[PDB]
């Protein structure tokens, strides 16, 4: 809904602080990592699937971070 | 939102009388919710016909109904002396309300 | 932008792309809400009455 | 085996609030529907009352939409019907109804054998 | 100084006069009287109908649902053009007096 | 024997009661009272001012 | 849906008083159409100001005015004795119509 | 050198149709619109008029769109009001009013000046 597209990458920022910064700056990492610790099997699945495709050793890490980050 | 049955019908005991009701394409001609109610002058009315033709318990299997498009017929065979009631019509519409007939008067002589 | 007792300074293209039922700013007698389907929902659980 | 008695009204004034009840007994009241209908003498049965249920829902009849308010109760197994702002054509006879509700609780689809039983008639007047 | 609002969103609403209308299988969509207002929000979908519903032909009918969409809480998006607005700026010299 | 209509179409129409409404640039969209009704047909377009 | 200029206003000769009128975002709030009409009572009304602040030929430069969103004004600098007539405002909606204000009769003593 | 003279009706009882005339002189009549305003004695100016051209189009007021109608003839260079169904409160002075149509013949946007040149004012009464 409107809780998505949260008006972040607009520019428009000045030295005075925003509406909720220092709270909504670490919400997405906390959200996806409580998702990881409450749904680990998709992270194992993304580890095997990420290790299989993507030959070079950096593509495993990039595809693994992106696959565990798209699924919330 | 109304029904167009004729106000007065007559018939000797022995012959048949039919009462038609013209409805629109939402209340009578589309749906199978067509009922018929007679009313004694001293008594509350009572259920007499189901969806189109079928009957409850009580009444003695004479009254048959039919739907011929936008007309709903009430066939009465073998008139009596205690049947001088007010045969109303009924129809559940499409939007959710109930429409009713104006009224028929029945005599024998 | 101006909600109930607060106010902000939002981007214009962000403000126009915002899914809620809106109304033009010059629309007196505000009855004709336009995208009303982002604040209602239609419950048809089985294949029966919705 | 099913009888629907009502409550009578003596005399009213156009503008006052007439009120009529229905003591329903002999069957289960908590899961059926109750209508109310008005009959002017020799005229059309004006369907006043609405689709009551176990929670008492409404269906706005167009001619009587902003002039009637109905309620119900379950502890007395009765139904309520009161018509405020009377005039010199509301004086007529009243009746009741009976219809079963779908087993999921909701009642918009009516059943095939609607209006099984009726009331007895309580006449209202104006002065 | 003088802004003019361009678009009024709303936040919390309510739905009254809710009603629905259905129609038999294969003979067309329903038609509700207050589908003509753009107050009433509309939605067509298909229910299952048959002899128990009182129609016939045993198929998937059509249904429509409408309820009047009023409003309770709005927001106003006011906009300005880069004229007719002022900046207040203060110029305090040094050599401070008491407090 | 017994037909039932499916969909009525419209061969020929007439238009009456034309009312227009136009507003300033970079100030929203126009809004007219008869746009709420759905008998009226409407279209938004761009005039220069 | 008329404009909202007041009942009356007073001024000593030599003063510089103002006459205000409010409206809505279709009347005054977006458009640069606001005009003023002086109307002596045994006389047809004569226009004093064009679109917001302009002025006809023959009208003295005593008359001026401005707009502040929904509100338009008229300031008469140097009141003489011949300003004893009511001033009707005017506008043009987005809808296409024309409205006039209530009227402010101006006395000079 | 631009003169717009009128003609006065004396007394019209309620119910009768009344029409007034303005003789626009001093300019090309086919390339200027013709508005109509009214003023009761001691009240506002409300706008009755429509939007003439060489085309002959109209735009009536929302208050009484179903009350007034038109006719005109550029061979006589006069524009005619037609106010039927005269009522009791309709005692007012009817002023004439001009402004210029677009160079494309139509009257879409008005000029910035509206009524630089005026009429006389036609008084009607009731009895
Ligand atoms: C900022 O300036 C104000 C204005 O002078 C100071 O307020 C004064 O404080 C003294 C204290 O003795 C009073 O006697 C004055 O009446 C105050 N003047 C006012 C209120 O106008 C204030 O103290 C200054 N602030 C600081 C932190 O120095
Ligand atoms: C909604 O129902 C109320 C009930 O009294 C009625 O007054 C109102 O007119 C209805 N609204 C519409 C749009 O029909
Ligand atoms: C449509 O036009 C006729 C005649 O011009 C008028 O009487 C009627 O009120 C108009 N309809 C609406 C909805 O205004």
């Amino acid at each position: 809904s409107v809780a998505l597209v949260p008006h972040v990458g607009m520019g428009l920022e000045t030295r005075t602080e925003t509406w909720m910064s220092s709270e909504g700056a670490w919400k997405h990492a906390q959200r996806i990592e409580t998702w990881i610790l409450r749904h680990p099997g998709f992270t194992i699945m993304a580890a095997i699937l990420a290790y299989t495709i993507g030959t070079t050793h950096f593509q495993r890490a990039l595809i693994f971070i992106l696959l565990t980050a798209v699924a919330p | 939102s109304a029904l167009t049955q004729p106000a007065s019908v007559s018939g000797s005991p022995g012959q048949s009388i039919t009462i038609s009701c013209t409805g629109t394409s939402s209340d009578v001609g589309g749906f199978n919710y067509v009922s018929w109610f007679q009313q004694h002058p001293g008594k509350a009315p009572k259920l007499m016909l189901y969806d189109v033709t079928s009957r409850p318990s009580g009444v003695s299997s004479r009254f048959s109904g039919s739907k011929s498009g936008n007309t709903a017929s009430l066939t009465i065979s073998g008139l009596q002396a205690e049947d001088e009631a007010d045969y109303y019509c009924s129809s559940h519409t499409s939007r959710g309300t109930w429409v009713f007939g104006g009224g028929t008067k029945l005599t024998v002589l | 932008l101006q909600m109930e007792n607060k106010a902000w300074l939002v981007h214009r293209q962000w403000f126009l792309d915002l899914p809620l039922p809106w109304l033009p700013g010059a629309d007196t007698q505000g009855s004709n809400w336009i995208q009303k389907e982002t604040l209602v929902t239609f419950k048809n659980p089985h294949a029966k009455k919705q | 085996e099913v009888q629907l008695v009502e409550s009578g009204a003596e005399v009213k004034k156009p503008g006052a609030s007439v009120k009529v009840s229905c003591k329903a007994s002999g069957y289960t009241f908590t899961s059926y529907a109750m209508h109310w209908v008005r009959q002017a003498p020799g005229q059309r049965l004006e369907w006043m009352g609405w689709i009551n249920a176990g929670n008492g829902n409404t269906k706005y009849s167009q001619k009587f939409q902003d002039r009637v308010t109905i309620t119900r109760d379950t502890s007395a197994s009765t139904a309520y019907m009161e018509l405020s702002s009377l005039r010199s054509e509301d004086t007529a006879i009243y009746y009741c109804a009976r219809d079963k509700v779908d087993d999921y609780g909701d009642y918009w689809f009516p059943t095939l054998w609607y209006f099984d039983y009726w009331g007895q008639g309580t006449l209202v007047t104006v002065s | 100084k003088q802004p003019a609002t361009l678009r009024k969103y709303c936040i919390e609403a309510k739905l009254t006069n809710t009603t629905t209308d259905s129609r038999c299988p294969t003979q067309g969509e329903p038609s509700l009287n207050e589908e003509q207002d753009k107050r009433f929000v509309c939605k067509h979908s298909m229910v299952d109908r048959g002899w128990g519903n009182g129609c016939g032909l045993f198929g998937k009918g059509g249904i429509v649902t409408c309820a009047m969409f009023t409003c309770k809480k709005n927001m106003k998006g006011k906009v300005v053009q880069p004229e007719n607005l002022e900046y207040t700026i203060v110029i305090t010299p040094h050599s401070g007096e008491e407090h």
